[PDB]
């Protein structure tokens, strides 16, 4: 069976401009486990990005947390870009600090 | 005060070249404490929690031997299942295994689990009595007959009621400062106009542990699900979790709405109001 | 600690 990823993009801590924080992209509910996840800064891939060890839920779908240290600003835009066999094109989800 | 230990194994064949990619992770409740990845450099079971680092070389040697054996088992079983399903050697397939034990506040065995998947669907699972198996299809029925004749369930049962419980108890003691702590949610509400006449109220829960939580809205004291939205509980990345729930309300009527928060860390549910 | 190494082929 194949299952499409769900994506949430959010910060570890309450976001405040000028204060160091972590940007998270939580990808879940997908199958199979091969997946591509990038964090973007103003559309450009961030090089320092780590992720959690692959695990899965009761229904056997996988989840991963991808994350990077960042300092939010008023002007800089952040996003997560996911590709997976179930997606026609990469899926991009913008970071919204209200969410 | 109840607790669980679980291991999760994922094996993915790669016909284009080499052995399957194998990843094993161990958890106590919502805290990861060990990992093995066949593609990492150590070729060892590795610590992922500070409190397991005190175990001695003998511990790591035993865990490494057993987890490497399991990777080879999964390799073999990937080939057998490909044949049961009459599949080509060309494609990638996945075996997943979860097992582990639950204990009560008293430290004693409550429940055991062992279940297996193939390509993301149920394959075979040990039933709650730890004496019988559920096989999803005619492929898994083959496995079931072999495992019954080998008396696999007895051996599984002995581990789940035995060493699983005993090591979970040891880890809860050695890691008690974090593992036996509950962190209740840090809660607050935000307010977001949608128009001159409507606004979003968002009830936030941050920094809690364990992950299980319930956020509910009421209007004038009665549950409300219409016009609500919620996100799935998500990891903060620092061993805590986050969640929010929101409701759209007529501007001016905010005080009719309450967010109710249930968490193991809270002796009484919390109520928030704008 | 993980289950003992004992092979029950599928």
């Amino acid at each position: 069976i194949q299952r499409t990823p769900k994506i949430q993009v959010y910060s570890r801590h309450p976001a405040e401009n000028g204060k160091s924080n972590f940007l998270n992209c939580y990808v879940s509910g997908f199958h199979p486990s091969d997946i591509e996840v990038d964090l973007l800064k103003n559309g450009e891939r961030i090089e320092k990005v780590e992720h959690s060890d692959l695990s899965f839920s009761k229904d056997w779908s996988f989840y991963l947390l991808y994350y990077t240290e960042f300092t939010p600003t008023e002007k800089d835009e952040y996003a997560c870009r996911v590709n997976h066999v179930t997606l026609s094109q990469p899926k991009i989800v913008k970071w919204d600090r209200d969410m | 005060g109840s607790h669980s230990m679980r291991y999760f194994y994922t094996s993915v064949s790669r016909p284009g070249r080499g052995e399957p990619r194998f990843i094993a992770v161990g958890y106590v409740d919502d805290t990861q404490f060990v990992r093995f990845d066949s593609d990492a450099a150590s070729q060892r079971m590795e610590p992922r929690a500070p409190w397991i680092e005190q175990e001695g070389p003998e511990y790591w040697d035993q865990e490494t031997r057993n987890v490497k054996a399991q990777s080879q088992t999964d390799r073999v079983d990937l080939g057998t299942l490909r044949g049961y399903y009459n599949q080509s050697e060309d494609g990638s397939h996945t075996i997943q295994i979860m097992y582990g034990c639950d204990v009560g506040p008293d430290g004693r065995f409550l429940r055991g689990y062992r279940q297996d998947a193939y390509d993301g669907k149920d394959y075979i699972a040990l039933n709650e009595d730890l004496r019988s198996w559920t096989a999803a299809d005619m492929a898994a029925q083959i496995t079931k007959r072999k495992w019954e004749a080998a008396h696999a369930a007895e051996q599984q049962r002995a581990y789940l009621e035995g060493r699983c419980v005993e090591w979970l108890r040891r880890y809860l003691e050695n890691g008690k400062e974090t593992l036996q702590r509950t962190d209740p949610p840090k809660t607050h509400m935000t307010h977001h106009p949608i128009s001159d006449h409507e606004a979003t109220l968002r009830c936030w829960a941050l920094g809690f542990y364990p992950a299980e939580i319930t956020l509910t809205w009421q209007r004038d004291g009665e549950d409300q699900t219409q016009d609500t939205e919620l996100v799935e509980t998500r990891p903060a990345g620092d061993g805590t979790f986050q969640k929010w729930a929101a409701v759209v309300v007529p501007s001016g009527e905010e005080q009719r709405y309450t967010c109710h928060v249930q968490h193991e860390g809270l002796p009484k549910p919390l109520t928030l109001r704008w | 600690a993980i289950m003992p190494a004992r092979f029950y082929p599928k």
